[PDB]
């Protein structure tokens, strides 16, 4: 009752006051909450035409029905379009104009799924294989390409691959972007599953182990491969611990290295699409440190500006100094590497340090996913759990000056 | 004598489609076609009235081109 | 030569139809008037730029027009504008002593063709006018006293070009019938008409309704010994072939010859006002007519615009892809530097034409027996 | 990389800015999308929900801009885009074809033509229509414009290329 | 690990441009779309009622008939972001049939 009014007198003010901060907004409601979220590689820009096209996969929460798998293709007007005068209002002494043509999302393909996806992602060299995680032991393959675009009228899910090593669901999942068919996966269960799905045969579709580490002594959080190293991936966990393995070790419960994440446990990490030194690692104490590669005992900088756990932590592959992250505040707080250790006023310091650049506070409930735009720079959609999906670009002047 | 209702629902709202509109009235669609007839109308007779005045009886394209600029509207590709 | 596609706005997008230059002045500053469906008439300021580039600007608007126009010429003079449009009325216009700089006023109100106007012609003097409609009439004005002297009702098809004899002895006018027909001045009758020609088969020379073109413009040549007729039929076998037809003085049934022009089929004829010397060539049958003194004249086909000289056969000027839609009116300058191109599009274009690039103009303009 | 990873591991519009756009799936409110030029020091991506005094009301708008409740039949989505209808038709009594046409035009109106000519001529416009629909698959194709300048005979260096091309259009004069 | 929460269902007029600094180059407005998005069938019984009732002893072609089309679909998107225009400036989104008409007399027909 309160809480859920002030939450809507927050977004009423968010609402009235975006004209003046972001640049390009999208919001949609979904029919049901996804754990999922991402981009496509491929954009599409039909020749004649005034927009672009993006495409997205995400997942359903369906506490009752059978959980959807989901393309998403999304309109973008073009930069070309983002110059052009159209008319003139009299009142606001603007070029604006309401209109009725926008950009719209589009549900493209829907693929049973069983249980929610925990985590779905994709070939970084193949858009056609995804890999998600369902709440049962398994880990389901589906392919777009292989498979009708409507779902099928049975309810259960149809699989192309399913991959075994787990003994329940988990959280953690990830692509090697240097290897081909190198899957790390996270768990309950305290293993970390190393799945190759290059050798799978044609017609098969169960996938064994083909590495299992149990370093840690807690629940994996989250794995992710290195976007440079061929060989090398990190662990986050429950345990506060921030592990490295390397795949080219023989003992796989042996850690390449152990370092301790934080005072509060840590949920995901992240590496710099550019660099290869620097990984980023968000914490249950409010707190993301910073780790530099060359030495993980001392932590680069440890950013401070949420209330709360975070959840998910993402960097940039067009700025490679640029970073957010967004937990249960409901809040995705973006955040710089050039204005660090920079004298700031007070005035500018109330909200937090001056680390940070922006503030998104635009979800009714817990944001669940982001991802950043490969394509399109400063393009982010970010969903909540009220089924509420948002497509945002903030001000340019914000971070171009 | 019967087809006044030969526009088709699926037609009208993929008029409205390529428009851009996202929300219609009910009632509108008959007004729609209403001014469909009259433009029709309008544009046939006045081809009728060239392809006469052409001497001709089988009226051809070039009367619609002719009425279309009578009337004041431009065609694309067809000249 | 370096051509010069207009991207300005003309008519806010409407298809242009009719354009004409000014005579009167021979000052390289040149006014320019437009005709387009907004009923609005346009006139233009143009001259070269410090680049040589045919640069344009607005001058002032006609809004009266209650309907299209479709043809807009000067008179010889230049200080007097025929204006024609769609409501079956033609108007006279004098310039007069927040988007016009100058007024310009009506001055004579002419009427006689009750339908859509496509043609009008001027007199060798600017004082006889001649109007092509749809009506399938052909009309005599006096612009000194301004109403109707004369009709003739021969036509069974639209009319889409008159032009007066320069020497002021014949009218020549085509039917969109395939019918071309050319009237005497003091007979005020079918001085000539053809329609079809033995080769010794024998078949209609010119396009029949089915052109999907809206005008048939032509001009006599300011020397006046050679008349030109776009949209000709050529058969050489089973297939026709577009063309246009030269007539010379000498007979007007039979053409000296013809231009083919392959794929596009041509809708207007209009000549340079201004003449030069012979180009130095060998002594062959290439050149259309032997004269004294060469011009050079333009024609419009449906896309493409093709520049002829008196020496040469094959056209030396050749332009094409340049407007999207088919092409409307095509005009020439007094100096002949400025050869203003106009299409159904929504856009014109020009060529510039740097000073003597076309020969040395005539030191004096030889005199034409009247 | 992976070595060293591994070695060291172990108005103007211009004077207006860009077009910008927002829309909600809530709002009964249509999307907007103009321009912004107001520039206030209050609203700052450091406090976004800062006051904004002297700049614009904190008070709804989007009920009072549309008030729905009429019968809109939801066009947004879900319904109508793949409802489609086939039929069969008669088409023998008055002829809305090329064939059909031509034989109509040519029964109605005479003219001084061979039945041959008139045969080969309806061959050409049915080759004509044909062409038009299997090219009507190129859909957009951009035009770049072409401009061949003043070659005349006397110059013997002009390209070879605009010669030939301009050989291709040859007046052909008859005796 | 992560709290999880259970979650929720989910249910002036005549816009004339100025004679200068106008450079529009819309292409596609110049090709035909090839989209006719209309029945043929019922249009062509349609026009060939009307013109029965027009007169008789006459025949069509295709491409007049097509052509008749893309004339009937242009000058329905004309009017239809005519309306569009109008029921913005009339502070609604709902479109009315009074909206057909308001724009509908806007351009003078």
């Amino acid at each position: 009752a309160v809480e859920e009014r002030v939450i809507n007198e927050e977004y009423k003010i968010w609402k009235k006051n975006t004209p003046f901060l972001y640049d390009l907004v999208m919001t949609h409601a979904l029919e049901w909450p996804s754990l999922t979220a991402q981009w496509l590689p491929d954009v599409t820009r039909p020749e004649g035409k005034d927009f672009s096209i993006h495409r997205l996969v995400l997942g359903t929460h369906t506490s009752d029905e059978q959980n959807h798998l989901v393309i998403a293709s999304v309109q973008l007007p073009n930069d070309d379009a983002q110059f052009d005068a159209s008319h003139y209002d009299s009142e606001k002494g603007e070029f604006g104009g309401f209109g009725s043509v926008s950009g719209k999302i589009e549900i493209e393909i829907k693929i049973n799924h069983e249980g929610e996806v925990n985590r779905a992602r994709y070939m970084p060299q193949n858009p056609c294989i995804i890999a998600t995680k369902t709440p049962s032991s398994d880990v389901l393959v589906f392919d777009y390409t292989k498979h009708p675009s409507k779902p099928d009228p049975s309810g259960e899910c149809n699989p192309d691959l399913r991959l075994r090593g787990h003994q329940k669901e988990g959280y953690g999942l990830s692509w090697n972007p240097n290897l081909s068919g190198h899957l790390l996966s996270a768990s309950d269960d305290h293993t970390i599953c190393l799945w190759d799905i290059s050798a799978v045969p044609k017609e098969g579709k169960v996938v064994d182990a083909k590495t299992i580490f149990t370093g840690h002594t807690a629940v994996v959080e989250d794995v992710s491969w290195h976007l440079l190293h061929e060989s090398l991936f990190g662990s986050v966990a429950d345990d506060q611990k921030l592990m490295i393995w390397d795949t080219r070790s023989n003992n796989t419960s042996k850690p390449s290295h152990s370092v301790d994440a934080h005072t509060a446990e840590v949920n995901c990490l992240s590496f710099n699409p550019y660099s290869e030194f620097i990984l980023a690692t968000g914490s249950a104490d409010k707190t993301v440190a910073l780790w530099d590669l060359r030495n993980l005992k001392l932590k680069l900088h440890s950013f401070e500006s949420h209330k709360d756990e975070i959840f998910q932590v993402q960097w940039s592959p067009h700025n490679e100094t640029i970073l957010a992250s967004s937990g249960t505040d409901r809040r995705l707080n973006v955040w710089d590497l050039s204005k660090i250790g920079e004298e700031q006023s007070p005035e500018d310091a109330e909200d937090g340090p001056p680390e940070l650049l922006f503030i998104h506070g635009g979800h009714t409930a817990k944001i669940s996913d982001f991802s950043w735009n490969p394509n399109e720079p400063w393009v982010i959609c970010s969903v909540s759990e009220d089924n509420i999906m948002q497509v945002w670009q903030m001000a340019e002047n914000i971070y171009n000056d | 004598r019967d087809n006044i209702q030969g526009i088709t629902k699926p037609a009208i709202r993929r008029l409205a489609r390529r428009g851009g509109v996202k929300r219609i009235s009910g009632l509108i669609y008959e007004e729609t076609r209403g001014v469909l007839k009259v433009f029709l109308e309008n544009v046939i007779r006045d081809a009728v009235t060239y392809t006469e005045h052409a001497k001709r009886k089988t009226v051809t394209a070039m009367d619609v081109v002719y009425a279309l600029k009578r009337q004041g509207r431009t065609l694309y590709g067809f000249g | 030569m370096k051509v010069i596609t207009c991207e300005i706005a003309w008519h806010n997008k409407e298809p242009v139809y009719s354009l004409d230059f000014q005579h009167g002045t021979a000052g390289r500053i040149h006014r320019l008037a437009s005709a387009g469906v907004d009923t609005n008439v346009r006139i233009w300021k143009v001259e070269k730029g410090p680049d040589g580039k045919a640069i344009v600007e607005f001058l002032s608007n006609l809004a009266r027009h209650t309907k299209a126009v479709n043809v807009v010429r000067f008179s010889p003079t230049g200080e007097i504008l025929a204006s024609g449009g769609d409501d079956a009325v033609i108007l006279l216009w004098k310039v007069n002593d927040q988007l016009n700089k100058e007024n310009w006023t009506v001055v004579k109100t002419l009427r006689g063709h009750l339908e859509d106007v496509y043609d009008i012609c001027w007199a060798t003097d600017g004082n006889l006018m001649a109007s092509a409609s749809v009506d399938n009439t052909a009309i005599i004005w006096d612009v000194s006293k301004g109403q109707k002297i004369s009709i003739f009702n021969e036509h069974k098809s639209y009319v889409q070009g008159v032009t007066w004899d320069p020497l002021g002895q014949y009218v020549a006018t085509l039917s969109c019938d395939r019918v071309l027909r050319v009237y005497s001045i003091q007979k005020k009758r079918v001085a000539f008409n053809v329609s079809k020609m033995l080769s010794a088969r024998s078949y209609r020379m010119f396009h029949d309704d089915s052109m999907k073109s809206f005008f048939r413009r032509l001009s006599f040549t300011p020397d006046g010994s050679l008349l030109l007729t776009p949209a000709g039929c050529v058969e050489s076998g089973e297939n026709v072939m577009n063309t246009t037809y030269v007539f010379s003085r000498k007979n007007l049934k039979r053409p000296i010859a013809h231009l083919p022009c392959p794929g596009k089929a041509t809708l207007a004829v209009r000549c340079c006002p201004v003449y030069f010397e012979l180009r130095p060539v060998v002594e062959t049958g290439v050149e259309l007519m032997s004269l004294p003194y060469r011009l050079v004249f333009a024609v419009a086909s449906e896309d493409s615009v093709l520049l002829y000289d008196t020496q040469q056969s094959f056209p030396f000027g050749y332009v094409s892809n340049i407007h999207y839609h088919t092409l409307s009116d095509i005009s020439w300058s007094s100096d002949g530097a400025f050869l203003a191109i106009s299409s159904t599009d929504g856009y014109c274009s020009f060529v510039t034409f740097e000073k003597d690039e076309l020969g040395i103009p005539l030191k004096e303009k030889p005199v034409l027996n009247m | 990389l992976c070595s060293q990873l591994d070695q060291l591991l172990q108005p103007e519009r211009r004077k207006f800015g860009r077009m910008k756009l927002l829309q909600f799936c809530e709002n009964h409110r249509p999307a907007y999308w103009g321009t912004w030029n107001k520039k206030t020091a209050l609203i700052r991506a450091r406090d976004p929900w800062a006051q904004d005094t002297k700049l614009l009301d904190y008070e709804v708008d989007s009920d009072e801009e549309w008030e729905e409740e009429e019968p809109g039949e939801s066009l947004s989505h879900s319904e109508g885009d793949d409802d489609d209808d086939m039929g069969e038709d008669e088409d023998e009594d008055d002829g809305f074809f090329v064939p059909h046409g031509y034989l109509s035009e040519d029964e109605g109106v005479t003219e001084e033509c061979a039945d041959p000519e008139n045969h080969k001529v309806r061959q050409k416009l049915k080759a004509k229509e044909w062409d038009e629909f299997l090219a009507k698959g190129k859909r957009f194709r951009v035009l770049q414009p072409v401009k061949i300048g003043c070659v005349w005979a006397a110059d013997r260096d002009c390209a070879g290329d605009d010669l030939k091309v301009l050989q291709q259009f040859a007046a052909c004069f008859l005796e | 690990a992560r709290t999880k929460q259970t979650a929720r269902k989910s249910t002036k007029k005549p816009h004339r441009y100025r004679p200068g600094t106008v450079a529009l180059r819309e292409i596609r407005r110049y090709q035909k779309s090839t989209e006719l998005l209309i029945r043929k069938l019922p249009f062509q019984r349609l026009v060939r009622e009307i013109a029965q009732d027009f007169k008789t002893d006459l025949r069509f072609q295709s491409s007049a008939v097509m052509a008749l089309q893309e004339a009937c679909e242009a000058y329905l998107v004309g009017l239809f972001e005519d309306t569009n225009l109008c029921a913005i400036h009339a502070k609604r989104v709902t479109i009315m049939p009074k909206d057909i008409q308001l724009a509908r007399r806007i351009r003078g027909e």
